[PDB]
């Protein structure tokens, strides 16, 4: 809960971390079976994190809230960090200024993971008191005052017109590029915190540093290459990171990336990171999609998608025929499948009772039974709405425990959703058709 | 000067600690259900314990939703944010809708946050005046400036960018400012009262002395979403060259929001509450007439249920077994495919009865200072009861016009039926219009 | 003025004029030496014309 | 007390040409705490309802034609039309 | 260091005179298909026709994006090579006619090659060479001036009109730093040494190691630019505070329609140097592939486009067959494309491997990820493939690999591909599973 | 001052080759046979030619590869020079800077033009003596340049600005230079050596110049500001119809008092077979403007369905705009005709086929199309080329033949094996059991 995060449906399960052995157990960080689905997980995951080998495929199918998002999850949060987890659903592609296959080509190309490196050097310390003896800078030499050595610097044409740039009293720490680099101020000292009462926004004071002047410094950077693209875009890119006015982006600059992160690689200052792309039910996508997936896939920079989908026989998008899982046969070839199953009592219970540990809700045998129940005859998202809705209840009850009361007062006043159409169909009357008939007339 | 229109008859739920409701009170008459689960859903609500809840209600046409929503509004508060808006409004043009539904879950969670801050402010007397040390031609970095002020005068000296702050106020000898220290430059009062009327005409104005001690310090405490803090970032505050001029004179349009900026903003939030700045308050969101949402919208929901900071949630449809606006084959109760509504419950909102539309009405003349005899009032009740309340609601403005006009101050039959034949209703309409030879 | 100077002096952004300066420097100085008349850019066609 | 709140009133024509989504957003309008009257008039009757695939009276669907009021207006005789035109004429000076 | 289904077809299996054997350069049978293309890699390495095109017919795996990639790198950086798609014309921001004109500029490259005289060295004096003053006035006038280099080895001194005193007074060339002049466009051009770079302490002064070489010498550049980019120079506006260029950055350009006049004025001005010998004009072979999507109105377009006279080569790819074609369903014609393509073009068939042909496809594929796997379970890997396909043994053979590795092995033996096989399914499963299970899976 | 190219389908053929009376030959300048398509031609030509007559539309419909392109790319090459003419096609209507109205509007006056004539003066010789008069770095200087010829002595002189304007560039003591007095601009004629001799003849020479530009370019000029940027980014859009009629009136009077001389163009629409309705409409209206080039049309179909509407009308065109033109129809080849455009393709080639070459591409000529045949040729050529003698004989053609597919062949394989490639209900099929 780093940030502002509140608490998720699925917050217990963060990581498919399996074992040594990636043989699956009945329980494990909270999830209870899925057994040779984890077990395929990871397979996955341990492929995806070789970094060595593209252009691979999943398929995940079976009826929905059995954990595939939250399965997902896991698997990026046992991923780690530095590895940014490409978050777009199905009805985000559909865009206005950027179409549906430059706009999957920006995903994956945030998808890729770099490395990058870089040397610079400074001077540190520098509490200089110029002084000289008008202009001209006639025996131009200033002297350096740090913690280690305190000695007089002699300067030239440069420098002795560049210590009257950047106008100081010299009574700071300053830093200077011993590389024929610019003067720049770190901020004051703080005995130069006391001669002004209120100090402007520009002054700081900081220390003079604990050490030597000549200081080399390595920087490292984890920046995907599309943020170079959208800073090169023009010749002042640097608004456009943020605003999100990429444009289309050409394939000439695509190319001439992947040639420079090449040449940077075989030159050792760049070093590539594995990446994934995961959009849940991808049967609501145009056919289009998946035929240029199904070439894209096999390119050479091609980080494996995470698909998934519930539907069953129907037609893809932008098409008419009847189609495998509402996706081509050419979608599903090029892929391997992960399919889930219809839910048992024992992990309902135990999903039920974790659930309410991750809301600080208390649950007693009758009420976890009972919201069992309701949770294998309906889904279990039901009773994950019923123990918050009931710790609710017993929290103006005067107690915290849940039990039959507060389920049942649940029960009566919320609606199944068999027995919500039952009543719909039975109290048409006050409903409305597509033709707009409505009986208002009650007498 | 008063406009009532069809609300601020409402002022609350009207429930106890043990969810016991009042037959007649804040403006709601009967539905024991549907309070108390509104005072549940409220109480859930107010300990910012969730995220994400949501439900579906099935009430028909003036049974009360829009009532019960204003009402739940008005339970947690105006400072608690809601943006209750139209589902038609989705379609935008600039932006696309996913993103708009984006910017509105943004809107929708709260904060607040605080500052403080200190302020100097006539000028006393003046002394302007560091050594260049080298090569440069000077150094000026001090400058003794006067503060009148009402209760005591300190005058005080700071960095010099305060000075080029107080030729770039253009301020006199007597003129007042008011330089807040964290940033050094000047915001200003105005010119002064003590060495004003040189002249016997200005245009620029006198303003009242500053009233207190020239050290003044406060606190300030303000409500923000993040989304202003977004648009905010998006666009710059300041400059000076042709760039700054000519993008402020330029319409900004809306766009879309990038994730990296959600991440920045949530770290920042996340620093300024750890250091108790702000602290955290979750939101509400409400959209009417959902049934005519497309199954991508009502498919992507699905997953957006699943963000961790998305609040609470109501969902509204009135219709019955309909397809989703779009769908050649999914056909729902309420127009709402089933694969969502796996993920939240369902209300009913019924309509009311014969004492219950009576006193309705009744009450409504009360907001209406109207005085209501009882034979009107009944004839109103009752022909409301076989079609409709609205039409005596819509009544009742217009019967209480022809009273005035007949210079009395209650509806009698005679005003009720003089608004019956000058104003038809939609039954009337129901077999009219087929004998008619012109369109 | 300490939690002034506390809360000014954190202003860090997320990329650094660095990382752009590096992200726009040039490998291959030049080429293609005949290229003044290949293009002679519109600013200069109006005066041409 | 610096302000004066002037509540005029919309008018607005071809009803029956109007779209769905217009209709939600004067209906939840006419719900609001804020509305100026409305004067709306559909010439045609029983018309095709724009913006969807269904037609109702006054090319209107049923829940805001209850949700509102009806003011029907017949046709002419012909000695109004002669005075109509005999004003029509006077005003022409002719 | 990284493959993709890929890494394993490099080139057609050629040679000279035109012979494609039957296991050779990564590809597999396919004899007709690879000397099919290889003829048509020398009639594009023959520059004489324009605008041709051929498409594909066959299944899946069978060469067609793998012909492609071959073909591609024949080429080299010689002949620029355009892969695409039609759905990649959806071009919201500008309309398809122009994208077309811009992938044919595109594929449409010039080679320019020229070499400039560099006079190097280290400037070791300067002076005057004085003559009486002719013409009216007396005093000074130097005859010429004279100025000595020298770079590693080389030392000599360059004569010169006196006229180069101005780039020695505009340069501000100080002593012996840096020298850039030639004999007849002369003027010296500055970009110290590292000799004096000891002098100060810290500066913001250049310094370089002696200049090697002798002080004359020669550079010699080559650079295929495509026309394309002559005409985007042309077009965008750039420069400082004239109105023009900054009020174009600031607008952020698109796509602007370009006129044809300033196209065809490039076009002449490109010919009239390439004539003269200074440069040379190189085709680009632009590829589509999957075009069944292509609709009517491209159909026509390319129908039309076909006979431009600077129009490159287009190879074309799909594999449809009776089908409706895209766009509108008036026209239910094969392959997705009307017989107006059709009958207008020349057809090449594709079809799937033998067992022999596919099981080394497999073994291949399994040696390129440095995976392995003995005869007795590689028979039955060979018999499987040939029951489900071709990209199901190649793709499911790594997940096999990888649990025999996390199951502490190095080959593939019975178990771990049968419940390889056991655990996960294929497209007719797919399907079975579609409609068999009742409960929404 | 050639274009470049490559060889084309239509570098085979250039003008009709007609005669005074327009009759006909059978094989003459590119063009083979289509006696009266080459008589209209004629007439045509001779019509737009006479200048008297705008706004007629011409539509030509046929068989598919029929040669009515190669017939209207004649008519285009065989309108002469020193004239424009403009060509589109079947897609290039739509736009979005421009309405297609605009586009359309834009099309019809680009093909018009004007001609203004106007007086030139010149200066020429040879700098052989220089003499510049400047301080340094100073505001105040003189010159003296000696252009001369191989004639006379001559030391001209300059004002106040064109000592930069003669100074842009070296000018030396030898070279032949040529400027202009209203402009003073710098044309390097060539240097004298280190190569033209020195020049004679006098100095100061006038002349003639006569400037032309097209109705659209002087309205999108004169209509704003930023318009010369839109001579070549085209950024404008509906031009202000003011301009339109001021420019129109200032064109009319022109002529009248003959300052300046109209050159009429001449529009050209192919494929127009797809189109929508309203720019039938548009064609209806715009034919009987005043000023409007002549237009022609293509078409493939017969009976079809225009755009925007949903009645098939005959040649794919309305009835009403269908009327208003004029017909020319093209019939098939004659096996005479197909084999002398076999043999003027190779030619073309310049491939020195066979006998037995031209025999089997005569033969598929009468069997199929003749394209298919115009790229057998080439990969025939090839493959014999990997033989390496300059001929083709049967083998080559018939291992082209035998391993190459036209369309009827790929249909009926594909016809035999529905069940292979993917279909219109969506099944393909990867392994061969
Ligand atoms: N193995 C498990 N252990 C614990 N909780 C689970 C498990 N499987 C599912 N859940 C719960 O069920 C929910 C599954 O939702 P999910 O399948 O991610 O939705 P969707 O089907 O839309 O992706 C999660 O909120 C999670 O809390
Ligand atoms: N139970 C109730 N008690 C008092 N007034 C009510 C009640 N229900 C509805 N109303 C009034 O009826 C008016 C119209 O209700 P409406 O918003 O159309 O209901 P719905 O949202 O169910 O269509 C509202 O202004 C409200 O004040
Ligand atoms: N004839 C072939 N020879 C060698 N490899 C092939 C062949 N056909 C397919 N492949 C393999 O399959 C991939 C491309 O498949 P492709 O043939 O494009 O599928 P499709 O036939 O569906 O277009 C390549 O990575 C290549 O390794
Ligand atoms: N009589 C002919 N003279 C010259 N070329 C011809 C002739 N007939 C056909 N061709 C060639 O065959 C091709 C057929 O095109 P054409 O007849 O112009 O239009 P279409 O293909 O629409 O019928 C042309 O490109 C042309 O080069
Ligand atoms: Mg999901
Ligand atoms: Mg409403
Ligand atoms: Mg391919
Ligand atoms: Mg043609």
């Amino acid at each position: 809960l780093k940030s502002l995060s509140l608490i998720a449906a699925h917050s217990h399960i963060t990581g498919l971390g399996l074992d040594e052995n990636l043989q699956p157990r009945p329980t494990s960080e909270g999830m209870v079976g899925q057994l040779q689905a984890r077990r395929a997980a990871g397979v996955i995951l341990k492929m995806v994190q070789n970094g060595t080998i593209a252009g691979r495929a999943v398929l995940v199918a079976g009826p929905p809230s059995t954990g595939k998002t939250a399965l997902a999850m896991g698997v990026s949060q046992s991923l780690g960090k530095d590895v940014p987890f490409t978050a777009i659903a199905g009805s985000e592609i559909f865009s206005l200024e950027l179409s549906k296959t430059e706009a999957l080509t920006q995903a994956f190309r945030k998808s890729i993971g770099i490395k990058i490196k870089e040397e610079t050097e400074l001077i540190e310390g520098e509490v200089v008191e110029i002084q000289i003896d008008t202009g001209g800078h006639k025996q131009g030499k200033l002297t350096i005052k740090t913690t280690d050595m305190e000695t007089i610097y002699e300067l030239g044409n440069k420098m002795i017109d560049g210590l009257t740039k950047e106008k100081v009293l010299a009574g700071d720490v300053i830093s200077i590029d011993k590389a024929s680099g610019k003067i720049t101020k770190l901020g004051r000292s703080f005995a130069r915190s006391r001669d002004y009462d209120a100090m402007g926004a520009d002054t700081r004071f900081v220390q003079c540093p604990e050490g030597e002047l000549q200081k080399r410094k390595t920087v490292v950077h984890t920046v995907s290459l599309h943020e170079i693209d959208v800073i090169n875009s023009r010749t002042q890119g640097f608004l456009a990171l943020f605003t999100g006015d990429t444009g289309e982006i050409r394939s000439e600059v695509r190319d001439q990336i992947n040639t420079k992160v090449a040449e940077w690689k075989e030159e050792g200052k760049a070093e590539i990171v594995p990446g994934v792309l995961f959009i849940d039910e991808v049967h609501m996508l145009d056919i289009e999609c998946f035929s240029f997936i199904n070439r894209a896939l096999e390119d050479e920079f091609a980080p494996i998608v995470m698909m998934a989908t519930n539907r069953g026989v129907s037609k893809t998008r932008g098409t008419n025929y009847k189609s495998p899982h509402g996706l081509p046969l050419d979608l599903l070839d090029r892929s391997i499948i992960i399919t889930t199953k219809s839910y048992n009592e024992q992990e309902i219970k135990t999903i039920l009772s974790i659930r309410a540990q991750e809301e600080e809700v208390e649950l007693s045998s009758d009420a976890l039974d009972l919201l069992t129940k309701t949770g294998v005859e309906t889904s279990l998202r039901y009773s994950s709405n019923l123990i918050s809705v009931a710790q609710q209840i017993a929290m103006k009850r005067k107690n915290n425990t849940v039990e039959v009361e507060d389920v049942k007062r649940a029960y009566l006043l919320f609606l199944d959703s068999a027995r919500s159409v039952k009543y719909v169909q039975e109290n048409e009357s006050q409903y409305i058709d597509d033709q707009g008939n409505v009986q208002i007339s009650i007498a | 000067v008063t406009r009532t229109a069809a609300h601020t008859h409402i002022k609350g739920l009207g429930l106890d600690e043990s969810g016991v409701a009042k037959r007649v009170e804040g403006g709601f008459v009967g539905q024991i259900e549907a309070r108390e689960a509104c005072g549940v859903i409220v109480d859930l609500i107010k300990a910012k314990k969730m995220s994400g809840r949501a439900i579906l209600l099935a009430g028909g046409p003036s049974t009360g939703k829009t009532a019960l929503a204003l009402a739940i509004s008005q339970e947690l508060g105006p400072k608690v944010p809601f943006c209750p808006l139209v589902g038609s409004e989705l379609y935008s043009v600039e932006v696309k809708k996913t993103e708009t539904l984006m910017e509105n879950f943004r809107r929708a969670i709260g904060l607040r946050i605080k500052e403080t801050k200190e302020v100097y402010e006539e000028v006393t007397e003046l002394t302007p005046e560091e050594n260049p040390l080298g090569g440069y031609g000077k150094t000026i970095s001090h400058v003794i400036v006067g503060l009148k002020s009402a209760k005591g005068t300190k005058t005080l000296r700071l960095d010099p960018t305060i000075y080029e702050s107080i030729q770039r106020e253009k301020v006199s000898i007597g003129d007042v400012i008011y330089i807040e220290a964290n940033t050094g430059a000047v915001k200003r009062v105005g010119r002064s009262d003590a060495y004003a009327t040189e002249f016997d005409l200005e245009t620029e104005e006198y303003v009242p002395l500053p009233k207190g001690e020239v050290h003044k310090k406060k606190e300030i405490v303000q409500d923000v979403t993040l989304h202003d803090l977004d648009v905010a970032n998006a666009r710059p505050q300041g400059g000076q060259d042709v760039i700054s001029m000519m993008g402020q004179l330029l319409k900004p349009k809306k766009t879309e929001i990038t994730e990296k900026l959600r991440q920045e903003v949530n770290k920042v939030v996340a620093k300024y509450i750890d250091q108790g700045v702000a602290e955290l308050i979750p939101g509400v969101l409400f959209i009417d007439e959902v049934n005519m949402l497309d199954i991508e919208i009502f498919t992507y929901l699905n997953k957006a249920l699943e963000s961790n900071i998305a609040p609470v949630v109501v969902l509204a449809s009135n219709r019955g077994m309909t397809t989703v606006r779009g769908t050649e084959d999914v056909i729902s109760p309420h127009g709402v495919p089933p694969d969502l509504i796996d993920r939240l419950l369902i209300v009913r909102t019924l309509p009311y009865d014969k004492d219950e539309i009576r006193t309705i009405i009744e009450r409504r003349a009360t907001v209406e200072r109207l005085q209501v005899e009882s034979s009107a009032l009944d004839l109103l009740a009752t022909m409301g009861t076989e079609t409709s309340l609205r039409y005596a609601l819509q009544l009742l403005a217009p019967c209480g016009i022809l009273a005035q006009t007949s210079n009395r101050k209650e509806i009698v039959v005679n005003d009720v039926n003089e608004a019956k034949l000058l104003f038809l209703d939609a039954k009337r309409s129901t077999k009219i219009l087929e004998t008619s030879a012109n369109y | 003025v300490n939690k002034l100077r506390c809360d000014r002096r954190p202003i860090f952004g997320k990329n650094l004029i660095d990382l752009l300066t590096k992200d726009r420097r040039v490998k291959y100085d030049k080429s293609s030496i005949i290229d003044n008349e290949l293009i002679k850019p519109l600013q200069t066609r109006v005066l041409d014309n």
